[PDB]
């Protein structure tokens, strides 16, 4: 059998969500062989629950879970800042560990981003080149739109970023000649 | 006319067996008995028979099979057995 | 306190049959099972297999009993991972893992910092460094760069305060690109993958 | 299976003969034992 | 032994003794034997 | 990488019972039969026995039955050969040898580095050092030693190119006698069974 | 208790019995058992 999750789920600071999961199997001994692992991102998982009657030392008391056939349950209790992280289930009742699809938690707060903009350098220029960055930093959703002005104008970018400051990120790099630089550029940022 | 492989996996392939006073007992019926594949889901120290041959086996029925699981001391493997005498086979479980 | 430091990350090409190692400490590891479990980029975990200290009896996924196997040495307690002939999908996260007295044999306790396996055929292109009307803050440029994990200080590392490294991104010519600023000095860029070190000042 | 089969393997046909996987990490029951029969015809035979 | 003593063997006669040396599995020993079934006692040896 | 080394050099008196180990690594020093082969100079290879370390299993050659003992320790992956009331036709140069992957468990897989063990009366006699139309080379010579394995170096070992050392010759005294040449300085003669280094400048 | 029972040793019959008195401290009463280690089971009384 294979572990199946709800790929996303959402939530907010200081209320609860269950995580469910299903296709759990059943051996002799009990059905009590479900384990609970959180991932953070870039970091490696760590062993949250397990037994889960019990929990191990060190964890906090907010996760619990409960058994009810073949799915079982993850409760948390009071989602914070650091809660934000996937869960997997896993079963080890057939001698062998699966995992399931992953869980992505997300929880709702504050949301205005930071712009900022940074000319080339002449080395640049000297190599033919000439790469505009403009970075954006503060919004809390995942979700931000980069643009630039000449007329709306290679350039990429990407949404996702790291959470250090509680807080996302995003990177922009409107590659061109120096030629096409020397003719002219504003950095547009839209957000919600 | 039952062609359902048994699932002889879940007591061989276990991850931990139940204790010696709460021996677990799982009812296996409806299905195909082919015990040549149990001589590879694990070594085996012991396969003593009782009233069965040991081999000749894939070629009969059954009305219900029972299959009791627990660990015991390796000193007191002898006691699991019709007859025998010891703690477990007197206050854990005695076979008639 | 105890300690399951894996060995540093790794770049080869399909077919070089790399090998990975774990350091184990604060525990007899003669008893507990450790085994790894495999991770690509986005998806779940995947265990691969697990062995013993004492003796190497290795019990193998039904999904990985030819594609990679397990050793271990008590002597020194470091486990290894061997590959043969590797494929371009073959490039994952994994982690490792020991059994621990918290549950039962197969419960995984404890966990690795994770080793990262890059299998590529571009030749490990080495990156290039650039410097960058904030002045306030400064910062510098990388780019031309195909490996993702790479590390960039300040001033040699003796700037760490107000120090932020924004997220790499990729070009539309299969290159990667990120940058890096300081809070207000000289940009050191250690790509180890490409085993290139470029030294930048603003 | 009822399909003929040649000197390569197929899904219906394999090779007879299957190799020991002899470890020495395995437990009672999976090593290798080694087997002398000596037998004997003990009648009222010629002996040598 | 079958019919004969393990040791009083040394004061009888034989006509011809053949040795038979082959190894087989651990768990499998039970099936060298008259009588007795299985993979080695059907495909690979056979006692009467 | 699995590696095999033995004890150094040894040089005693006939009944001393001198005690030659040797280190494994590398591998599980607890499936793999560890054993010793003897070889006098002059004559061939002559196998003494052999020992599993996984229990006290041992075997030996029928002329080595009492003549020798072998013994191994598996918690630290160390085997040891010990002798009893040591002959004159005792010397002899013994290398170490294990079952490796290649053939069966009594096949010789690989080998070690090999200790010289010598067994006389001299009481190791300490050597004499003295410098040796060129122009051009330099040289030493070296006299009045009874043990074979002399080591001479020049400059501390800083000198290797055009370095080129000449046979011992046995003087009609019962001694030995060696030279070295370099071409072009302090040669270094180190005699390691009796400790005793000298330095000699041409 | 180990191989005879507690209850069942008034009434089984032995050939020969013996009693070894001795002290130890509290925290080591764990040592001296079957199988056990520590600084009693090792140099000062060993169960086999």
């Amino acid at each position: 059998s294979a572990l199946t999750q709800p790929r996303s789920v959402s939530g907010s600071l200081g209320q609860s969500v269950t995580i469910s999961c299903t296709g759990i199997s059943s051996d002799v001994g009990g059905d009590n062989y479900v384990s609970w692992y959180q991932q953070h991102p870039g970091k490696a998982p760590k062993l949250m629950i397990y037994d889960v009657s019990k929990r191990p030392s060190g964890v906090p008391d907010r996760f619990s879970g409960s058994k009810s056939g073949n799915t079982a349950s993850l409760t948390i209790s009071g989602l914070q800042a650091d809660d934000e992280a996937d869960y997997y289930c896993c079963s080890y009742a057939l001698s062998r560990v699966v995992f399931g699809g992953g869980t992505m938690l997300t929880v709702l707060g504050q949301p205005a981003p930071s712009v900022t903009l940074f000319p080339p350098s002449s080395e640049e220029l000297q190599a033919n080149k000439a790469t505009l960055v403009c970075l954006i930093s503060d919004f809390y959703p995942g979700a931000v739109t980069v643009a630039w002005k000449a007329s709306p104008v290679g350039v990429e970018t990407t949404t996702p970023s790291k959470q250090s400051n509680n807080k996302y990120a995003a990177s922009s790099y409107l590659s061109l000649t120096p030629e096409q630089w020397k003719s002219h550029y504003s950095c547009q940022v839209t957000h919600e | 006319n039952i062609t359902n492989l048994c699932p002889f996996h879940e007591v061989f392939n276990a991850t931990t067996f139940a204790s010696v006073y709460a021996w677990n007992r799982k009812r296996i019926s409806n299905c195909v008995a082919d015990y040549s594949v149990i001589y590879n889901f694990a070594p085996f120290f012991a396969f003593k028979c009782y009233g069965v041959s040991p081999t000749k086996l894939n070629d009969l029925c059954f009305t219900n099979v029972y299959a009791d699981s627990f660990v015991i001391r390796g000193n007191e493997v002898s006691q699991i057995a019709p007859g025998q005498t010891g703690n477990i086979a007197d206050y854990n479980y005695k076979l008639p | 306190q105890m300690q399951l430091v894996q060995s540093g990350a790794e770049v080869k090409k399909p077919g070089e049959s790399l090998k990975i190692s774990c350091k184990g400490s604060g525990y007899t590891f003669s008893y507990y099972w450790i085994g790894w479990v495999r991770q690509m980029p986005g998806k779940g975990l995947e265990w691969m297999g697990i062995i013993y200290p004492g003796d190497s009896d290795t019990r193998y996924s039904p999904s990985f009993q030819g594609q990679v196997t397990i050793s271990a040495d008590k002597s020194i307690s470091t486990a290894y991972l061997h590959w043969s002939s590797l494929k371009a999908s073959d490039t994952a996260m994994y982690y490792c893992a020991r059994q621990g007295d918290l549950g039962d044999w197969i419960l995984l306790g404890y966990w690795g910092q994770g080793t990262l396996v890059t299998v590529s055929s571009a030749s490990t292109k080495g990156p290039s460094v650039f410097p960058l009307k904030s002045t306030a803050a400064l910062g510098c440029l990388v780019k031309d760069y195909f490996p993702e994990p790479v590390t960039v200080s300040w001033n040699s590392g003796a700037l760490t305060s107000g120090v932020h490294t924004f997220p790499a991104v990729l070009q539309s010519s299969g290159l990667y690109s990120l940058s890096s600023v300081v809070t207000v000095y000289i940009c050191n860029v250690n790509h180890k993958p490409s085993n290139t070190k470029v030294d930048k000042k603003v | 299976g009822n399909r003929p089969c040649n000197g390569v393997a197929g899904p219906n046909c394999y090779s007879p003969l299957q190799s020991y996987g002899f470890r020495p990490t395995y437990g009672v029951g999976h090593q290798p034992y080694r087997v002398v029969v000596l037998s004997f015809e003990l009648l009222h035979a010629p002996a040598t």
